[PDB]
């Protein structure tokens, strides 16, 4: 767990998440998918403490899927993000808090708009055009401040994302073994296999 | 961060009938990482033999220091230093660094050329002399060596028998210590001949 | 360690056990804790082994030079003064706990010194880990006007209490008798009540048991 | 601050033969540099031809033995007086120890007896319940002294056949009860010499199909 | 807590509360299940004494427990919601721990187990 | 400890050492670090000895209860997740476990899951776990190919443990080999490093750092 | 320790117990805490045995060198030398010293020197761990210009109580009498003073 | 987690041919302050057992109440309470040992060292030790605190092993105990001159001696000791 | 500073040293040469505390060059390594020790033999066929134990070295930006530009 990025463009949300799982002085895995599909049009990436990350992600996934079955209806990205925030807001004052930071990328079918939410382990939620967790932000935010435009296409967003990964691969101390990129839009969630 | 157990290693010395034996392992490591399997811990100045365990930099430094001091001794005295005299020199030199000591466990071994008496001795890091009739042990597997020697040893062993006893003491002690082993050397010392034997032991 | 000192009619006697420890391990089963400062001034030492040996040799060296300078036999109070001032200067870091005794032109004397440089005077004293076991015996059996043979018996009994009851002490009993008008007699291994019993088996190996890789003759000659 | 643990010293030793097994242990009980008892047994017959010792912190050791003895009693009540096999006892003891994983019994446990084929068996445990069947195990204060000697003399480690160029190992064979007791006695006399917490007396419990026999031997009391 | 043993045996060896619960099922609207060679079909009756109904929002008789399993019923409508909710929760719990959706037999076994528990628990019918 | 397991053309190889330590004290050279959960499931053990052995024997009981209840052998995923969910409940309490759940089922095929005491659960083709994992990785990675034969794969697994047993002070004793196929696991013997090292040195011509 | 010094008509008397401790063990039950720095200038030692001995030895050296050049020093001069050592080395010393001496001009004088190294001239002084238990008693019972026998009884009764309550005090009660007549040593054993 | 406030020092004891002897001084120390002087630290249970307690006095008084209550509870529905079903030393000890270990296991110990001395119904001598840690042991001589360091050595010269017990009379045994108490008064800074001594004999029964004093002390040699080295006056 | 390797083959010594210089969450440089030429046939690579490494390396370089001028003669690799060891052995008991680990690769012209010495900051010297400092050794030693042969050529040594770098690039957590490789033989010191 280290690098998770998110970029909201005109018609989609793009999440990029590093593939490395490192422990001590050993990269145990270089093909890890740090994300779970909460619903057909909502995707959550995650990063933080070992064990906590997946345990939390799957717990949220289970709850959202339970809701979908019960009501035969998909929750909006705003609704899901609020549910997630509250779970983390409870967690931070527990005996042992979930040390997990997440990005929630979704496409609201009622509004026909992409939405990106950034939530930290404290339960701090913000809606953003682009987001990042951990040390990634210290490079990508300034870069996106410069190159990002609100009316960009998905293809323009992927090029913008390539520019971030290149910068991180140049200046980051650790080898994060590239990223898995996923796109969330009106047609649902799909993975870019060649990045 | 315990200087005496960073590099690891062991030395053991025994007396026999008109002979002495001194033996050491060959491991030099950095905690868990084994680095070198050729690091000998026994040196000699004339007919006097010195084994040193502990922090490897100090082992090397002290060898160079006692080579220095025994060379000057020989030039001025016009004779080779004896084990009893060398033992005192080691003790003096270590206690000189009382409040900033060399992190070592030295072991002197040899035969006095005048009297012919077998001699062995041990020291703590600040130079306290531990003289013994039977055996001296040193290193990260000192507990193991004490147990092996105290049970296996018997007085007045012949050079060929003494070799088997000291070798088995070292080998079985080293195999119960993580930081010791990786090969071993045994010196058999008679009045005017010295035989050096490398032992075959498990390499883990 | 267990060490003691006992005054008698015409002099003083000191004694000590012969165990040297390294944590819970017995390093030396027969070490000498009785030290000669001068011919008729002897010292029993407890505490840090190197320190007791070093401090006693240094003061013993200076006492010899002093004795030659002054053309006089050295006095116990001189050794006492030189030891305490040395130990005090090092604020207890030199861990030497000593029982200083001897005879000189002034008479017979018995003192103790602690690592921090405090000295004490007495007719009977005990230092070391087994001092309480020894002092219990001394307090129970000591009396004024002891003879030579009575003092040796009392001293060795006090050491034995330490040997048996204190885990820090063991093996043998060393004794040194310093009588006025006579040479001091050092009785190395005066008692040996801890002899190792015969082993059940000989562990002499058949020749060729140990696997060898290489042989070579070592050159010790020029 | 209150420290709920203590070190009562002592050392134990288990060796397994072909149709027998021994579990030995010294009888000395200590705290710091003081002797509490020269004869305080810590090797116990627990029934069903199982002998047990839990060396280390005596209070935890006694508690454990007491609980296992009770476990054997209730095993009979709940399972029609069935004999508790040594392997079943071992697994039961693991759960006793691991039950206090977060406030452990500070002891090295060893049990001995016969397996279900009638062959000698020795099991050893760490403080939190890890266990392993072995031919040989020493435990306690002098375990580090005794264990390598056992490797050499019981399992013939580092011993090769003479004249075979270190190519053929000394062949493994079972030892007789006479030869095993020799190794136990020599192990404990050696440990007594070099370890301060070991001495006073040696108590051996021998387990055969006939039952549980005892043997006692004096050890040095210094 | 209310402890009363409501479901109990009678002299003839019957648990009347369980048998009277079957009468409630017999009162309920008809439901039918027929399985073909490559499909299953669940048919359900809806009584026509209720006109002016809003069929968009009225609870459907067939309920999805997961995306691959469905549950229909006959009897008390309010009771059925409790079983369906429990079954849906267990369906998600199974996916979470076993990393695989429930089998139809497993889901049935769970629901049946819940029904059984209410036949020998105190304070419940 | 050094333990590994890798996936390949002919199934799964699993190899472990047998040393146990208490600090620098070598406590045992004959520990069984592969736990046979059933004829199709294996588990490896690195870290706290009691923790691994106790909870993996417990895991076997949970897997037995599964097949009694469900009339079907448990999946490797489900088995590994029972263990990971267990240790996650104890997170922070100080459990020390580095394990690998290896096995074959029809639906999954050959599968390896890494599970550790801080809750990490990872599916993968190659893993090395323990104090000497890096030494094993060095040899394993540099010689690994998917198209290895059963004979060559068994040797590589053995040779990798030997490499770690040699360099890592807290690894050694002997090598225990296992091969997992569609028909279940197969034991391929206990190999003492004492004889195996010199045998490998001579035949392979490797270990030139050591005095021959 | 329990120590005290008391001036009276003919001069001054120093008093002390004889216990030396390491924790709760009594290392010496017959200690002499009353020590001579000059013919008729003595001191009571409390605190570290090593420190107080080292100090007393230096003071004795200084006053011997003083006497060789300038003749007999005053009691005030002796107290000043003690102060100088205790004050300048306050960070490294644990010494509570009472200085007492007899001049022919000044008669009996008592100076006390606590931990800090301050000097306090008093009619009588008490110090040591056991002194705490006799502040009440000594204040109520002390009178100026007492006789020798009265002062001896005052010290004996006082130190008897200090010893009775203080675990760090015990053994014999030593006393040193300083007058124009000379120097007299007194000792009192448990069997006498305990049943006072 | 505790710290002891008012404390009692050594309890010493030994076996002899027909029974056991146990002793303890009457002091309740408050740190270095020798606060309380009328404290009885030997507590008889029935006419066949004496429990000697050192350490925290508040916890000692609690243990007194427990033993007192144990006698009451044993008498309930027990016609043989003063005969076959009377309290044995071994019963009393095991009860205390259970409590001590349970309290240490709850991290709230009774800050004491206890020696249970008595004679069993079959005539056998009983002498066993237990402390705040729940550690138990038995020996021909037992002592707590400074007694372990100074008394045991002296008492072991009389009874060094099991075979020396029949050879030791009550006169010799008491003489050694009284001597040990004197040595402790010389050398233990938290001890008093006044003490209690109890003898439990299989023939003569329980003899409880109060208000004993240490006597025949050697102090005369002190007058000759002057200075710390060089002083002659 | 992190990765420094050394391999002695039949006729040469090969040193490989990582190019990354990191500080915090930023790779400040990716072309750093962590070595100094002590003499025409002696090369020293180094790694450790920032500042100390270069300061120590240049200090040694100055001393060896001074010797060369004074005597008009090149010191042997054994002599240089002993001089270096003593300097570090002094250093470790100084007020502020040099926290620097070094490898000394040299070609002895009198013996016609390559020599590789490994010395740590404590002054611990060992002559080796292959050496490494830091976490590198935990991978490379076992690898070299397997693949190394004493009679290898320089080209075989470079392939053996490539095998080490590949393993490190796969399993090391940090991105060390490749290595600069240098060869020491009878003809002196030269750099491999394409690695
Ligand atoms: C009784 C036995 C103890 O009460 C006596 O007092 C004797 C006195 C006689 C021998 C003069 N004391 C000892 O035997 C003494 C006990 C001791 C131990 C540690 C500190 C103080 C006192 N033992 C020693 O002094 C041994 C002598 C050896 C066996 C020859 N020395 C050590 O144990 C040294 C201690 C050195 C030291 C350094 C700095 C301050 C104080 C002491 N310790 C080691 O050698 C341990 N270690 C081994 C691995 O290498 C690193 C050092
Ligand atoms: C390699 C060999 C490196 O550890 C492997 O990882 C193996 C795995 C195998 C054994 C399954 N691990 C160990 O050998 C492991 C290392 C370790 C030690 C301590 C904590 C975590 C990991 N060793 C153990 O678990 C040993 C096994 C014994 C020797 C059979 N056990 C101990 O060290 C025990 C219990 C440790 C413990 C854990 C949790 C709470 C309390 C204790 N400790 C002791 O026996 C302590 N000590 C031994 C020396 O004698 C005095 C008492
Ligand atoms: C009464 C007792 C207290 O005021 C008197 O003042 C006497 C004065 C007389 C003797 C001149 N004081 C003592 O007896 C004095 C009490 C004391 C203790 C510690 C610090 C200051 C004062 N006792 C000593 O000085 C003894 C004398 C030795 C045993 C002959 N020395 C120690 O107890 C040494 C002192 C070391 C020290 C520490 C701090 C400052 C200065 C010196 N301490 C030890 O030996 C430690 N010991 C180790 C074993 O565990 C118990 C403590
Ligand atoms: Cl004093
Ligand atoms: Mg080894
Ligand atoms: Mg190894
Ligand atoms: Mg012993
Ligand atoms: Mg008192």
């Amino acid at each position: 767990m280290d690098i998770i990025l998110g970029i909201r463009v005109q018609d989609s949300v793009i999440l990029a998440s590093s593939k490395a799982v490192t422990r001590g002085i050993s990269v145990l895995k270089d093909s890890d998918d740090k994300t779970r599909q909460l619903s057909p049009h909502t995707l959550m990436s995650f990063a933080g403490e070992a064990g906590d990350t997946v345990q939390f992600a799957e717990y949220i996934q289970a709850n959202i899927q339970l809701y979908s079955i019960r009501e035969d209806y998909e929750l909006s990205p705003q609704a899901v993000s609020s549910f997630v925030r509250q779970e983390l807001a409870k967690s931070i004052r527990s005996r042992r808090p979930y040390q997990v930071n997440v990005l929630i990328g979704g496409y609201d079918k009622k509004k026909n708009k992409p939405e990106l939410y950034q939530i930290d382990y404290l339960g701090t939620k913000v809606e953003l055009p682009y987001g990042a967790h951990g040390y990634s932000g210290f490079y990508t935010f300034s870069l996106l401040d410069h190159h990002y435009r609100p009316d960009m296409t998905t293809e323009e967003g992927l090029d913008l994302l390539k520019l971030c990964v290149q910068e991180l691969e140049k200046r980051m101390p650790m080898d994060f073994k590239g990223v898995i990129v996923k796109i969330v839009d009106k047609d649902g969630i799909r993975q870019v296999d060649d990045f | 961060s315990d200087p005496s157990s960073i590099n690891g290693g062991i030395v053991v010395a025994m007396t026999g009938k008109d002979c002495v034996a001194i033996a050491c392992d060959l491991r030099l490591g950095s905690q868990s990482l084994g680095v070198s399997n050729k690091f000998e811990k026994i040196f000699h100045y004339g007919h006097v033999f010195l084994g040193i365990t502990g922090l490897a930099t100090d082992v090397t430094t002290l060898n160079e220091m006692f080579r220095y001091k025994t060379n000057l001794y020989k030039l001025k005295e016009e004779r080779a230093i004896e084990p009893e005299t060398f033992t005192q020199l080691v003790s003096s030199s270590l206690y000189e660094r009382r409040f900033g000591p060399y992190f070592v466990g030295p072991v002197v071994a040899g035969i006095n050329s005048k009297s012919g008496k077998p001699f062995i001795a041990g020291f703590d890091l600040i130079g306290c002399i531990d003289e013994a009739k039977d055996f001296i042990v040193s290193g990260t597997a000192s507990d193991q060596l004490f147990g092996m020697c105290e049970s296996l040893y018997e007085p007045n062993l012949e050079p060929e028998d003494l070799f088997e006893t000291i070798s088995q003491a070292l080998l079985n002690a080293a195999d119960r210590d993580a930081l010791s082993g990786w090969g071993a050397v045994v010196y058999i010392i008679k009045k005017d001949e010295v035989v050096k034997r490398y032992l075959k032991m498990r390499q883990d | 360690t267990t060490i003691v000192g006992v005054k008698f009619n015409n002099g003083v006697v000191i004694a000590a056990d012969t165990r040297s420890t390294q944590g819970p391990i017995v390093a030396d089963k027969n070490c000498a804790k009785l030290h000669r400062i001068s011919p008729k001034i002897w010292c029993a030492g407890a505490g840090t082994a190197a320190d007791t040996e070093a401090v006693t040799q240094l003061i013993g060296s200076n006492i010899e030079l002093h004795s030659l300078y002054t053309s006089r036999e050295p006095r116990v109070v001189s050794a006492l003064q030189m030891l305490k001032q040395h130990l005090f200067k090092y604020q207890g870091h030199i861990g030497a706990y000593l029982i200083v005794a001897g005879v000189d032109p002034t008479g017979s004397h018995l003192f103790s010194i602690h690592a921090h440089g405090s000295t004490d005077v007495g007719y009977y004293l005990s230092l070391g880990s087994g001092s309480l076991a020894a002092m219990a015996v001394l307090e129970s059996h000591w009396k004024q006007d002891l003879t030579k043979e009575e003092a040796i018996k009392l001293a060795s009994d006090a050491i034995q209490a330490g040997i048996w009851n204190d885990l820090g002490s063991g093996s043998n009993v060393d004794v040194c008798v310093m009588e006025i008008g006579k040479d001091a007699e050092y009785l190395r291994n005066y008692l040996t009540p801890n002899v190792r019993e015969e082993k059940q088996k000989s562990y002499k190996f058949p020749r060729g048991t140990t696997a060898v890789l290489k042989e070579s003759i070592v050159n010790i000659c020029d | 601050q209150f420290n709920p643990y203590g070190d009562n010293g002592g050392t134990i030793l288990g060796i397994a033969g072909e149709d027998f097994a021994v579990l030995a242990g010294d009888t000395r009980n200590i705290t710091d540099y003081s002797i509490n008892s020269r004869y305080e047994p810590k090797v116990f017959d627990c029934g069903d031809n199982i002998v047990m010792s839990a060396n280390g912190f005596a209070a935890d050791g006694d508690a454990l033995v007491k609980r296992f003895k009770n476990s054997v009693k209730w095993y009979h009540f709940d399972h029609n007086d069935k004999k508790l096999s040594i392997n079943s006892a071992a697994r039961n003891i693991q759960h006793l120890l691991y039950g206090k994983r977060f406030f452990p019994y500070y002891v090295h446990t060893i049990i001995a007896g016969l397996d279900e084929d009638g062959k000698g068996a020795v099991y050893s445990f760490d403080p939190v319940g890890s266990y392993e069947r072995e031919q040989c195990r020493a435990g306690g204060a002098a375990a580090s002294l005794i264990m390598p000697f056992l490797d050499n003399q019981v399992n013939f480690k580092n011993q090769y056949e003479p004249g075979t160029n270190g190519k053929v190992k000394k062949p493994l064979k079972y030892l007789s009860v006479e030869e095993v007791i020799k190794l136990v006695r020599d192990s404990f006399t050696s440990a007594t010499e070099r370890h301060i917490q070991v001495g006073d007396g040696l108590e051996i419990l021998i387990v055969t199909k006939d039952g549980v026999r005892k043997e006692f031997y004096e050890l040095k009391r210094d | 807590g209310y402890d009363r043993a409501l479901s109990i045996f009678s002299p003839d060896g019957h648990i009347f509360q369980v048998e009277y619960a079957l009468e409630a099922v017999k009162r309920g609207t008809c439901a039918v299940g027929v399985k073909g060679k490559n499909c299953v079909v669940l048919g359900c009756e809806r009584r026509s004494t209720l006109k002016l109904q809003d069929t968009r929002i009225t609870p459907s008789k067939v309920s999805k427990i997961d995306s691959h399993v469905v549950l229909s019923f006959s009897g008390l409508n309010a009771d059925s919601r409790i079983l369906i909710e429990k079954a849906r929760v267990e369906a998600q719990s199974h996916r979470l721990t076993l990393e695989d959706p429930v089998t139809v037999e497993y889901l049935t076994r769970y629901v049946a187990g819940v029904q059984q528990r209410y036949t020998q628990s105190g304070g419940v019918r | 400890t050094t333990t590994l397991a890798f996936r390949f053309q002919g199934g799964i190889i699993v190899a472990v050492d047998s040393r146990a330590t208490a600090g620098n004290w070598v406590a045992s050279q004959t520990v069984k670090k592969v736990i046979e959960i059933n004829p199709f499931l294996l588990g490896t053990t690195a870290g706290g000895a009691a923790d691994c052995q106790f909870w993996e024997t417990w895991l076997g009981s949970q897997c037995r209860l599964h097949e009694l209840r469900e009339k079907e052998r448990i999946s490797v995923a489900a088995a590994s997740k029972i263990l990971s969910n267990l240790v996650y409940q104890y997170k922070g309490a100080g459990l020390s476990m580095g394990t690998m759940i290896c096995g074959y089922t029809r639906k999954e095929g050959p599968t390896i899951y890494y599970v550790d005491s801080d809750g990490t659960r990872l599916k993968g083709d190659i893993f090395c776990v323990g104090s000497g994992q890096t030494f094993a990785y060095g040899v394993l990675d540099s010689n690994y190919k998917w198209d290895l034969s059963v004979e060559d794969a068994l040797y590589l697994g053995k040779r990798s443990i030997l490499a770690a047993a040699h360099r890592d002070a807290y690894s050694g004793g002997s090598v225990n080999l296992y091969h997992v196929t569609e028909d279940g696991w197969i034991y391929h013997g206990n190999h003492d490093v004492g004889e195996l090292f010199w045998k490998v040195k001579e035949e392979e011509g490797s270990f030139n750092n050591v005095i021959g | 320790t329990s120590i005290m010094a008391v001036t009276f008509k003919d001069g001054v008397i120093l008093g002390a117990d004889s216990r030396t401790t390491t924790g709760a063990y009594i290392a010496n039950r017959v200690t002499d805490k009353l020590t001579r720095v000059h013919d008729k200038i003595w001191c009571c030692r409390s605190g570290s045995a090593a420190d107080t001995q080292a100090i007393a030895d230096i003071v004795q050296y200084h006053l011997e060198l003083y006497t060789s050049q300038y003749g007999t020093p005053s009691t005030e001069t002796a107290a000043s030398v003690f102060k100088e050592l205790c004050y300048e080395n306050k960070d490294n010393l644990t010494a509570g010293i009472i200085v007492a001496g007899y001049d022919d001009k000044n008669k009996g004088e008592v100076y006390t020197i606590p931990l800090g190294g301050s000097v306090h001239k008093l009619p009588y002084a008490i110090a040591g761990s056991g002194s705490t238990f006799i502040y009440g008693y000594c204040d109520k019972n002390f009178r100026e210009n007492m006789s020798k026998e009265e002062t001896v009884d005052f010290i004996k009764h006082s130190l008897s109580q200090a010893i009775k309550w203080d675990g760090s005090s015990g053994g014999v009660i030593r006393m040193v009498v300083l007058t124009a007549a000379g120097v007299e040593r007194l000792i009192f054993y448990p069997d006498e003073y305990e049943q006072l | 987690t505790q710290q002891p406030i008012v404390t009692g020092t050594s309890v010493i004891s030994m076996k002899y041919d027909n029974g056991v002897i146990i002793a303890a001084d009457n002091l309740g120390s408050y740190g270095s302050l020798l606060r309380f002087n009328g404290v009885e630290r030997l507590i008889p249970v029935g006419d066949n057992t004496v429990v000697g307690i050192s350490g925290d006095i508040s916890d000692m008084q609690h243990i007194e109440r427990l033993l007192k209550d144990l006698v009451t509870e044993n008498a309930y529905d027990n016609p043989l309470a003063d005969a076959e079903e009377a309290l044995e030393p071994s019963y009393i000890f095991e009860y205390l040992a259970t409590v001590m270990y349970q309290r240490r296991s709850k991290m709230n110990p009774l800050w004491n060292a206890i020696i249970v001395a008595g004679v069993q119904s079959n005539g056998d001598q009983f002498l066993r030790y237990v402390n705040l840690l729940g550690v138990t042991y038995s020996s021909p001589t037992l002592a707590t605190g400074f007694g372990a360091h100074m008394a045991n050595p002296l008492l072991r010269k009389v009874v060094d092993r099991e075979s020396d017990i029949p050879k030791t009379t009550v006169q010799v045994a008491e003489e050694a105990i009284v001597n040990a108490m004197r040595v402790l008064y010389y050398r233990d800074a938290r001890s008093s001159r006044n003490f209690s001594l109890a003898i439990i004999d299989k023939n003569t029964g329980l003899t409880f001696k109060k208000n004993l004093q240490v006597e025949n002390m050697k102090w005369d040699f002190a007058k000759d000791i002057k200075g710390y080295g060089t002083q002659k006056i």
